């Protein structure tokens, strides 16, 4: 890294600054004089403060990008939204007055609880034993449930079932799907969570 | 002359009957197809052998019983897709024989090359030219590295001196092209000490020249008998009726083995001549079989009487293991 390890990463929270200092606690006050004499980093081009800023899906939008097009890899993205959205709002007209409250018309929800519907909570390992291979299950941290259920629809829309559907509408259909608790990313969830049961047995490996 | 082995033992364990459909899936010269069509003249019977030679004597056999043996050349492996063409995809086979080793006919003549004593081409082929480019023994020594040609040997000869029987044979390719039995006969033993020719012994104690373990070695892999060995088996489990008796005769302890892990489930890559002690540090470790598809008929393994070996060494190993399946 050309940063040395002195410098720290930025903190890019208007909230943080303006919170008053009665409020501050004796460590919370520690913490803030002394960053006045630490070096940050650059704030990467990736994070503002934007009030729009999601950090889920910009982390989706890099998991999509191809060798360094993220201009392709955000327009997918917002079109995969828009997608989403104009879906929701036809479905919403097309309803009556009773299921319309039920329907969910903003795609940042649907965006995250589709991946929150993927992610598995229990998955599996390859161990070798005597010349042999068998998987052993075991818990998975936060980080890798929330990084498999980006990795799995990710994946699911660039199978070659899919014949020459744009990735927008693929995504779109996909996270739709994820959101009813459906779709064959979910069963992937289910999949991966009914072979950890079968293996049980072979937790104590 | 060769007495079918164990001829009496296997007629018996497969008691053919009328209304019985039978395969053989190594006719040979036939001793034991023949033995089995007389006990039972409304026997039902199908054969097979690589060796084109011995399906013509099968077929000229044919003549003695017009239907009840019927003729077929092929590999274990393609034994499936020769019957299925058939069309006894289910079989209700009876009875599958599933003899071993190489025929009596085909080491008794020199010009089939399997017999080191007489001056053969160095064939060593059970295939007769019905697939005239598959390797011979010449074309496997002439080619292949030392640990290639070493590993040949000490997986499928046994043999301890594997790298010093296969670091002659090297040098001599160079020198001229190995193509004659008694040609590679003479270059193993020159590995050795002049002495050394006949000092190594046979279980029967009368010695053995000191290449026997090199034909052997050879012989299974240009047939790649242990291979389609494995194959044959689950064919014919495929192809067996329930409640119907298998017979094989392993002459060798690497065929017995599958012969043994295959009727009892045992996995093929687990260690082999393991000791109770060994099972139980196996086991140790971990602690931090499938049900049986077969029904042994004789749960020990048979050998051939010792008065009979006498009459016929070359089946004095002959171990019958025979099964019914579930
Ligand atoms: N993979 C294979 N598929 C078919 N036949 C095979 C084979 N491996 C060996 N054989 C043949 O099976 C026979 C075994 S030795 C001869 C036994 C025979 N019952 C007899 O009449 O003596 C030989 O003819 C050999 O060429």
């Amino acid at each position: 890294s050309r940063y040395s390890p002195e410098f720290k990463d930025p903190l890019i929270d208007k909230e943080y600054y303006r919170k008053p200092v009665e409020e501050l606690t004796e460590e919370e006050k520690y913490v803030r004089e002394l960053k006045k004499t630490q070096l940050i980093k650059a704030a990467p081009a990736g994070k503002t403060s934007s009030v729009f800023e999601d950090p889920v899906i910009s982390k989706f939008t890099n998991m999509m990008m191809i060798g360094g097009n993220k201009v392709l890899a955000r327009s997918l993205m917002i079109q995969t939204l828009e997608a989403v959205k104009r879906k929701q709002f036809e479905k919403y007209h097309a309803a009556s007055a009773e299921e319309q409250a039920t329907i969910e018309r903003n795609p940042y929800t649907i965006f995250h609880q589709a991946l929150k519907n993927c992610e598995p909570m229990i998955g599996l390992v390859p161990i070798l034993k005597g010349g042999r291979f068998y998987q052993v299950p075991v818990p998975l941290p936060d980080r890798r449930r929330r990084f498999l259920a980006m990795k799995w629809m990710i994946t699911e829309c660039r199978d070659k079932k899919h014949q020459r559907t744009l990735m927008p509408e693929k995504l779109s259909h996909k996270l739709l799907e994820a959101f009813h608790n459906q779709g064959p990313v979910i069963k992937r969830k289910h999949d991966l969570h009914k072979m950890a049961e079968a293996n049980r047995a072979l937790a104590h490996y | 002359l060769h007495i079918p082995v164990m001829v009496d033992e296997v007629v018996h364990c497969l008691s053919p009957q009328k209304g019985q459909i039978f395969l053989d899936m190594t006719f040979g010269s036939g001793g034991h197809t023949k033995a089995i069509l007389q006990k039972e003249s409304d026997i039902v019977l199908y054969a097979l052998d690589r060796d084109p030679t011995a399906y013509a004597l099968a077929e000229h056999l044919s003549e003695l019983y017009p239907k009840q043996i019927r003729a077929m050349l092929g590999q274990f492996s393609q034994a499936e897709a020769l019957l299925m063409k058939a069309g006894v995809q289910p079989g209700t086979f009876d009875g599958v024989l599933m003899d071993l080793g190489c025929s009596s006919m085909q080491l008794d003549t020199p010009e089939r090359g399997f017999s080191l004593r007489k001056d053969g081409p160095l064939d060593m082929r059970m295939d007769g030219g019905r697939y005239p480019d598959m390797p011979t023994a010449a074309d496997v020594v002439n080619a292949l590295d030392q640990q290639a040609l070493a590993s040949i040997l000490r997986t499928y000869g046994e043999e301890k001196h594997a790298k010093k029987i296969a670091s002659a044979i090297v040098q001599a390719r160079s020198i001229y092209p190995i193509t004659r039995t008694q040609q590679l006969a003479s270059i193993v033993a020159g590995a050795f000490p002049p002495s050394a020719i006949y000092t190594r012994k046979d279980l029967l104690q009368r010695s053995t020249h000191i290449a026997t373990k090199t034909f052997q070695a050879l012989r299974i892999f240009v047939n790649n008998e242990l291979n389609e060995l494995y194959t044959g088996l689950k064919t014919a489990q495929k192809f067996l009726r329930p409640g119907g008796r298998l017979v094989a005769l392993s002459f060798h302890s690497l065929e017995d083995r599958i012969v043994k892990r295959f009727l009892l489930g045992i996995s093929m890559t687990e260690r082999f001549n393991l000791s109770v002690r060994q099972q139980v540090m196996k086991t140790s470790q971990l602690g931090s079989r499938a049900p049986l598809m077969w029904e042994l008929i004789h749960k020990k393994v048979l050998s051939p009487q010792d008065q009979d070996v006498q009459d016929n060494p070359r089946g004095r190993s002959a171990k019958l293991r025979a099964a019914i399946k579930l």
